[PDB]
């Protein structure tokens, strides 16, 4: 991908008056979230449909059972998460030239909402673990089949790490809220 | 009395009730019925003989 | 691809007199439309002809049925959409050097037309859903066969999201129009 | 590829005295011809020999019939077209320092010639369509065979669009020619 | 990947007061650790699941035995190591903008801890060698199987080199520690 556009936009968006906690939040989202997804991410989920095999001869069971097991890959979810979490700080580029604090409050509350929603959706979609077995009973497969997964231990680590980071960021956002009134 | 064209099996090593097909499932039915009839005829004849002869 | 050329051209094209609504429109087209296509797009539609299989032995039944089901991939339609929507703002680089408000009106109306046309074409080509089954009756294939699709749940989300963004942009364009007379 | 070298070279070649029509021509060649080829192009013609299959067991029929059907891919023809059309404007870098309007006339004439020649060559090589069937009668194939094509509806669109752009550019060049004498 | 972001961040993070030993440590981490991973690394571990084959017909033995043999590839462990080791120096930007020595002590301590922990984890996960044979007894494989490995001599070298570099860096960190009290 092209992650330099985001870099320049951000570098132009952080020329804003903030406090200790906002800077800490930016640091955390920048190091433990972006640099991990940009570099270590794309190569793990590149052989996910090619090494996923079921035990049957019926044409059309692998595709169906995959789409039923992993409707959405984790990496795209996390990319979308990053973008939607950074947007409210990008809107400052637009709000500035207009004049050429309230906005702070709005940004804060919206960030709270987005972070909480994404964490909850993460828990409800994927969970805490990725196993190496799935049972599939979707047409055309005949009444049930076993389907096997690839690299099921290198993705659980990602899941757990991301859950932890999201929890920390939620905590920091709530802390910045209580410091407001 | 009949021979179907589908059998579901759950034996080891087969995983969880797989399906299996069959060959010539319509001549064997005919052969079954035919031999059943012949054997029944023989039964009837032997019974009639035994009665005609027995006490 | 090389998305930096577009970046520089735009950065040179936005030095124009606008109003609140134009800036909001630019923000929306830049965040929710470009950054998604650039990053999250190319990797979903990379295995679309390789994992598409039909139930037959006839050579030449997969190519035909593919071309009949997906005549044009979504990602290229959206790229073309982006370029054709951004052009009227690029023509300013030329108008200025030539002159070294009317143009505003022309740009606005043309943007309205292009956006509406592309939304309607999107509804008429693809629809609201991508299913995991297709029935094909095109030569060389025998009268009728079944053909199966890959990742049919990760593209519906894209479709819906893009439909929503297009609707919002149409609304904003009409709003800017009514503010003119 | 590396399309930034061309970008910089051009950015140093357009510091030349021109008129409305030259700037319009540059805009058209830059938007509707370069940005489409850089981004959308390389990915359509990546599986052109791998998904081309003929109905036979003879080793060496697919290669021959391909080379006989598509002797040259469209994308490279268009790249060459772009380069040879932008050349006459690059030679200004060489004439400037040497001089540290006749040249204008020479540029215009050669541009006319190259554009017309390339349009005619496009007409005579490919045509207006790309069908999904070919009949091959070249050694080692036995007297005739049917060979099937991939994505035959996504390339016709490219063909038509490029034909239209070339026609428009020829018209503009002739308009500039009928403006001097 | 995109290793330029890290480059710029670092180039902005090294404008700090240090001593001979900190500069030596930075030099070592930059030359013998980053330039080796960026260039030579990604290409050795690209065919690790495709050339790993076991002696059996059971579907689902290769995936399981791989995940049991290499739960995590070395290259990603080393990337994470690099990032977590460079963090404490990235955290100086925030402190600088805030104030607009103690921090030195904290940074040093945390660097000691992280380096030691990662070296010990390397010892306990992988070891000193990578052999060309593995014995697998995990479901669905029947009671045992031999599984063969790819390029088992080009990775031992990496392991040993990295162990040595880590040892040297630990030594230098302890040396800088004893220099204070
Ligand atoms: C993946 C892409 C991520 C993007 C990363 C880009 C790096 C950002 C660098 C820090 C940064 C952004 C905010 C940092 C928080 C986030 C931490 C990021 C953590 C990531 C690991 C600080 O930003 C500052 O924030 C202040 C907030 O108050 C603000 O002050 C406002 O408050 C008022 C009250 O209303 C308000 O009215 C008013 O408008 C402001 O007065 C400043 O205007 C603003 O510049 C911008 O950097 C600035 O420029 C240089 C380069 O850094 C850096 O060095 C320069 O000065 C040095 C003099 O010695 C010396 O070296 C050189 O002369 C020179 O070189 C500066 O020192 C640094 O200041
Ligand atoms: C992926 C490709 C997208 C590329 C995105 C590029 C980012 C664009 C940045 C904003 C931008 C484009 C328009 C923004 C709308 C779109 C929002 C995009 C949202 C995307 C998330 C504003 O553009 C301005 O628009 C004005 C319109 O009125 C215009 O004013 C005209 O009105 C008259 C009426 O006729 C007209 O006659 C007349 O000619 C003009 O007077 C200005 O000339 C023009 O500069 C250009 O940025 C400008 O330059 C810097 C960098 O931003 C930024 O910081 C600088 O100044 C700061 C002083 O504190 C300070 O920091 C520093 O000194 C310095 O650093 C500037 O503040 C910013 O102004
Ligand atoms: C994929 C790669 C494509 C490359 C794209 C590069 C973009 C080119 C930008 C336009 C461009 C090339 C020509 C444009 C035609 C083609 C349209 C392209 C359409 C594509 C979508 C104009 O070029 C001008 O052409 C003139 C022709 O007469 C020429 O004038 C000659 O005539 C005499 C008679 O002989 C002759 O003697 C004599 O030598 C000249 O007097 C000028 O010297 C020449 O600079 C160069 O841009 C110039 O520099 C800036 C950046 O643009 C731009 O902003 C600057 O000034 C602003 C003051 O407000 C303000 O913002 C800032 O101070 C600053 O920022 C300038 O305004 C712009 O002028
Ligand atoms: C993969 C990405 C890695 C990024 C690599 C980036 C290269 C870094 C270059 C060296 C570097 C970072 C620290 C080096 C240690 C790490 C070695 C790395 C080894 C890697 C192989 C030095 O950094 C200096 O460290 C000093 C520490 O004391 C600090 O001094 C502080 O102490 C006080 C006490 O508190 C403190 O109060 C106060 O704030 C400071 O006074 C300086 O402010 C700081 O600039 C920055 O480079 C600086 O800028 C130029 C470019 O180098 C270089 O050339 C310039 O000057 C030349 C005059 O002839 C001449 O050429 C030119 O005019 C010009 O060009 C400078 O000479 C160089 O100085």
């Amino acid at each position: 991908g092209e992650w330099t556009i985001l870099e320049r936009l951000l570098e132009a968006a952080v020329q804003q008056h903030s406090t200790m906690i906002g800077r800490i939040l930016l640091t955390v989202v920048v190091i433990f979230r972006i640099l991990i997804v940009a570099i270590v991410g794309e190569t793990v989920y590149d052989d996910e449909q090619t090494m996923f095999v079921c035990n049957t001869l019926q044409p059309g069971c692998n595709q169906a059972c995959y789409d039923r097991a992993f409707p959405i890959s984790h990496i795209r979810y996390w990319v979308f998460q990053i973008i939607m979490v950074c947007t409210p700080s990008l809107c400052f580029i637009t709000y500035s030239v207009h004049q050429s604090s309230r906005f702070y409050i709005i940004q804060v509350v919206f960030r709270n909402a987005l972070e909480i929603g994404f964490l909850v959706g993460q828990y409800f979609l994927y969970g805490f673990s990725v196993p190496g077995l799935y049972e599939c009973n979707r047409y055309p497969c005949i009444k049930e089949v076993e389907c096997y997964v690839s690299r099921p231990t290198e993705k659980t680590v990602f899941l757990v790490f991301m859950f932890a980071v999201s929890g920390i960021c939620v905590v920091l956002n709530l802390a910045e809220l209580n410091h407001l009134g | 009395f009949s021979v179907p064209g589908l059998y579901e099996c759950n034996r080891y090593p087969c995983i969880k009730e797989v399906e299996c097909y069959v060959s010539r499932p319509t001549e064997k039915t005919v052969f079954l019925v035919f031999m059943f009839a012949v054997s029944g005829i023989c039964v009837v004849l032997n019974l009639a003989e035994l009665n005609h002869l027995g006490w």
